[PDB]
RNA sequence: AUAGCUGGAUCAGCCAUUUUGGCUGAUCAUUAGCUUCUUAGAGGGACUAUUGGCAUAAAGCCAAUGGAAGUUUGAGGCAAUAACAGGUCUGUGAUGCCCUUAGAUGUUCUGGGCCGCACGCGCGCUACACUGACGGAGCCAACGAGUUAUCCUUGGCCGGAAGGUCUGGGUAAUCUUGUUAAACUCCGUCGUGCUGGGGAUAGAGCAUUGCAAUUAUU
């Protein structure tokens, strides 16, 4: 199961946890924390608009990520 | 040291009950003598490579 | 130069690159493991794997086909899917690009690898005609060494993502970096063994 | 102001084309603006259906072929000159219908 | 530069120009709000509210390209293939009730105009604004 | 005048092109190659242009109209037309020996575009929804 | 885009059932017996509420507006050609279904189909289907 | 001119435009000439030519350039010969024999039916999920059919596209029809759990087809 209470700590968890890997989509973030789909999208949408993701190739399934540098 | 490559130039003719395994003269490349004859299960054509690890069988055919 | 269409930059310096792949460099990938050349096209540059052809005509023409078309080809199992081909090529588009994005090194390189190395050397066949119904060690042709490793990638990848949140390009992608080296993580590679250890037990 | 437009209906194709042979031939003798033969696509009727007259035997199914051939021609002949070589146009097989208007 | 809307992305302009009629807002959009599934094709309700703003810029562009749309047609274009519970889908056509007050609503807005031969046309109005459109989607990147 | 034209097909899909002096101005159906109906299929139709280069395409305009086929069908129609078409082109109004280097270049890297291809589907035969496939029998 | 740290209180009895505390709202409604989808769907767009937030962040003013909208459903512009009930048999108009009641609905249209001892009331006691079907080869077991 | 192309009476849309226009086209029997693309009468074309090799250096075989074509160019049709104690006397005013014929094994009207089930056997269909489902949007084919009283359907309008409304196109590559299909693709959700994959199964109203739909046509 994955848990969906909004405890504060999973948006400073992810905020923080970003730059540990470069691709960012719903596949590797369920493996990287249980999370229940809704927030997989919801928060790199949310970090779309910050420089810390580069946008690749956008697709409705998925969209490639890669870091600053 | 098991693993030698080997050539094959020439065919003997489909062999086997059921007809799927080919038998082939095979010819070594670090020794251009003992040749030998195997079976193979996959199709073999006129100069193919070979890759055998149990070099000393000489297997005649199969029944 | 440009004309009153877009006709974007990135053709025209693909065009300069000697045409490399969609992506990827074409130009220094080679078959490295022994036992397998003038079987794999390499060298054979497409823009994309999709190619409708003959394939089947000749009793070899299969040897000249695209090693990520045969690839695709192999993935179109499961005749839910049977027929579905622009899914296939998206699907290896996105495990090649991914395969880039681990690892620096050339995806058609980490796949030649893969098969290179998942091609069985020794199978045994039945000698059937009832009696011992035993079975005896042969050796088998690079063509069907490739045969075996398309088939044993495409089924562990459709039995690794069969049910799991994984994406089947990503598994894919995992089955062949997994196969292109030696970590003994690969079904693909345990298939391969079980087939040498029973053909030598047999032998 | 009086165009005749007849009909080349038929399955015979020697007939329909002897037929559109003698009435061409006939426009080039007297000159009526010389309109030449117009051919359409060729009406195929296809049928399909069993062999058996029973319901015993294999699954066999005979299909049939029915196909009719068109042309049409445009005519600046007058009444009498009309009337004429329809008289002389009487040929078995073939189906003709003048429109006038 | 003589741009039209034949070089232009499909889907970015489809959004572009709802959200252009989405200004004006002068649809007047009936009763079923979020209720009718457009046909019988459709088996549940949309995720998108706006969907009427997309639609009319779908119908504009349409006869944009075409010559003639018809209610029938637009039913036929814009239906799909249908779940007709375990039997093989089939394809059936959209409810033309929908079609048609799409219709009524772009012609109160002046982009459609009835024509001779039967269906309509694309208006003066509707032609002006859709190359101005272009000319914006083209010089949109600075 | 220098114009030339010509057609392409795979099967049961048509598309027929007409060249024309110019200076670019290259549209396959309104849209121009770059936006197409498919993403993925693309380079295909990008294959014969790349080859030979943009700068012997600045002195011809093109617009090639498809009718007919597939998706595959159809990409495979436009740009076995624009080929074509170019081949016409230049072998009617440039050397010899530039539409051999040109022709041989298509050859020696072709995707089928110049050759036609005899693709076509078997009639479908009684005993069985397939032209080959039949239904199980029962056999007891 | 939304403030994380929210308010949530688990589940809550509502109807005589159980709706779903960490769970989208379609799929909560839907453990509603008499919701479907679009229905669902309908009733939450006219009660107007935010969509992304799930059932685990609503409070009690949304909660009792919500359901008295399900409760009274066509006096709220709710078109009643959607109603899966129209002109019942016992009330005469086009009363709404929910899940109490149909509980219990269920074996009223049982007792109405048998006391009047139709064909399709002796089908109901022995348990066969009421339609035209056919159970030769199917409808074993 | 029962279909397309161009010129031309025929006008609309702006970045450029008063040599500075590209484009969609609107009408095209108002008018002219052409079939690359539509049609069919006749045809041409390949015969394994052409070399490179096997086979008793015949009959015959393999590979390759050109070409469209190599498998007898492909796929089919008619198909000698006799055999089944095969099927059809419920297609057949095709029929021999047995039986019946008035209280008819004759004609005909109504109701029940061939579809009636605690099962065994078949031929096909549905999903067992993210390759899917839902929702919007760009759109890409062929073969075939239709009214002499009574069929195929367009257009404005009302609607719960399930119907009905009125002028109406069509005796026909002129009207449906260019059967703008599906599959696919751009985007958002369902996140992996027999759940929004899958609709077995039960109930309430809304219409056409049919003396009229119970044993729910659809
Ligand atoms: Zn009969």
């Amino acid at each position: 199961q994955h848990a969906t209470v909004f405890d504060k700590s999973i948006i400073d968890r992810i905020n923080k946890e970003v730059p540990a890997f470069k691709f960012i989509s719903v596949s590797v973030l369920v493996d990287r924390m249980k999370i229940n789909g809704s927030l997989a999208r919801i928060a790199i949408r949310d970090l779309a608009e910050r420089g810390v993701i580069q946008k690749v190739d956008q697709h409705s399934k998925q969209a490639i990520y890669t870091r600053v540098p | 040291v098991p693993v030698k490559l080997a050539k094959v130039i020439k065919v003997l003719g489909r062999t086997g009950s059921r007809g799927g395994v080919t038998q082939v003269r095979v010819e070594f490349m670090d020794d251009t003598s003992r040749s030998i004859i195997r079976n193979v299960k996959g199709p073999v054509r006129e100069d193919d490579i070979l890759v055998l690890l149990e070099s000393e069988r000489e297997a005649r055919r199969l029944r | 130069m440009a004309t009153s269409s877009l006709t974007p930059g990135v053709s025209l310096d693909e065009n300069g690159s000697i045409k490399l792949f969609n992506k990827f460099p074409f130009e220094g990938v080679e078959v490295k493991d022994i036992s397998l050349v003038d079987y794999i096209t390499i060298g054979n540059g497409q823009p994309l794997p999709h190619t409708a052809g003959r394939f089947q005509t000749k009793r070899f023409r299969k040897a000249r086909c695209f090693i990520v078309e045969r690839l695709t080809n192999s993935l179109m199992m499961n005749g839910r899917n049977n027929g579905k081909k622009l899914l296939a090529t998206r699907i290896v588009k996105h495990a090649f690009e991914i395969i880039a994005l681990l690892t620096d090194q050339n995806p058609l390189q980490v796949l030649v690898d893969a098969v290179a190395a998942c091609g069985p050397r020794e199978d045994s066949t039945r000698i059937g005609s009832a009696g011992t119904v035993r079975r005896q060690a042969v050796d088998v042709s690079p063509l069907r060494r490739v045969n075996q490793a398309l088939a044993l990638i495409t089924i562990g990848a459709r039995e690794a993502a069969f049910r799991n949140v994984k994406s089947i390009s990503e598994c894919l992608a995992e089955e062949i970096i997994n196969a292109a080296k030696g970590s003994s993580n690969s079904y693909a590679i345990k298939k391969k063994d079980e087939l040498e250890r029973v053909a030598k037990s047999n032998r | 102001v009086h165009r005749i437009r007849i009909t080349l209906t038929s399955r015979n194709v020697r007939n329909l084309e002897k037929v559109c042979s003698d009435l061409v031939n006939r426009a080039k003798d007297k000159q009526l603006r010389v309109k030449g033969p117009v051919r359409l696509p060729t009406k195929i009727l296809k049928i399909t259906t069993r062999k058996t007259p029973n319901g015993e035997g294999s699954k066999t199914w005979e299909t049939y072929e029915m196909r009719i051939h068109k042309r049409l021609i445009d005519l600046h002949s007058p009444s009498e000159i009309v009337k004429q070589i329809t008289s002389i146009h009487i040929e078995p097989g073939v189906e003709v219908e003048v429109t006038i208007a | 530069a003589g741009v039209s809307v034949k070089d232009v992305d499909a889907q970015k302009f489809i959004t572009a120009y709802a959200a252009f009629l989405k200004r004006s807002g002068k649809m007047t959009t009936p009763q079923w709000i979020d209720i009718v599934k457009t046909g019988t094709h459709k088996e549940l309700a949309p995720y998108d509210p706006d969907w009427y703003y997309v639609r009319a810029a779908a119908i504009a562009r349409h006869i944009y390209l075409r010559k003639q749309v018809g209610v029938g047609r637009l039913c036929k274009v814009y239906g799909g293939s249908v779940n007709r519970g375990m039997r093989p889908s089939h394809h059936r056509d959209g409810s033309g009730s929908v079609q048609r007050k799409v219709v009524q609503s772009l012609e109160k807005i002046g982009v459609l105009e009835k024509s001779d031969n039967g269906g309509r046309r694309i208006s003066q109005q509707g032609q002006r604004d859709l190359d101005r459109i272009a000319y914006s989607l083209l010089e949109e990147e600075s | 005048m220098q114009s030339v034209q010509c057609f392409g097909k795979k099967g049961n899909a048509t598309a027929v092109a007409h060249c024309k002096v110019g200076k670019g101005l290259i549209k396959v159906n309104g849209a121009p190659l770059s936006l197409v109906q498919p993403e993925i299929l693309r380079m295909k139709v990008y294959e014969p242009i790349l080859v030979a280069g943009a700068d012997k395409f600045a002195g011809v305009d093109i617009r090639v109209r498809v009718s007919g086929g597939g998706h595959v069908s159809q990409i495979y129609a436009i740009r076995q037309a624009i080929s074509k078409a170019i081949v016409a082109y230049y072998q009617k109004f440039v050397d010899e020996h530039s539409k051999a280097e040109l022709k041989k270049a298509l050859i020696t890297y072709d995707r089928t575009l110049l050759v036609a291809d005899p693709r076509r589907m078997e009639p479908k035969k009684f005993g069985g929804h397939g032209a080959r496939a039949r239904q199980q029998k029962s056999y007891r | 885009s939304l403030v994380v740290p929210d308010n949530f209180q688990h589940i809550l009895r509502l109807l005589n059932t159980n709706v779903d505390g960490k769970v989208k709202v379609m799929f909560a409604m839907t453990q509603i017996k008499g919701v479907g989808r679009r229905y669902a769907n309908i009733v939450c767009k006219k009660a107007d509420i935010d969509m992304s937030k799930r059932a685990g962040e609503l409070t009690t003013e949304e909660l009792e507006r919500i359901v008295t909208i399900i409760q009274n459903p066509s006096q709220f512009k709710i078109p009643s050609w959607f109603l899966n009930r129209q002109k019942d048999i016992n009330d005469g108009k086009s009363f709404q279904l929910l899940a109490n009641n149909v509980d219990s609905k269920l074996r009223e249209d049982l007792e109405r189909l048998k006391k009047i001892q139709t064909h399709r009331g002796l089908r109901h006691a022995l348990d066969l289907r009421v339609r035209g079907q056919h159970t030769k080869t199917t409808g074993r077991r």
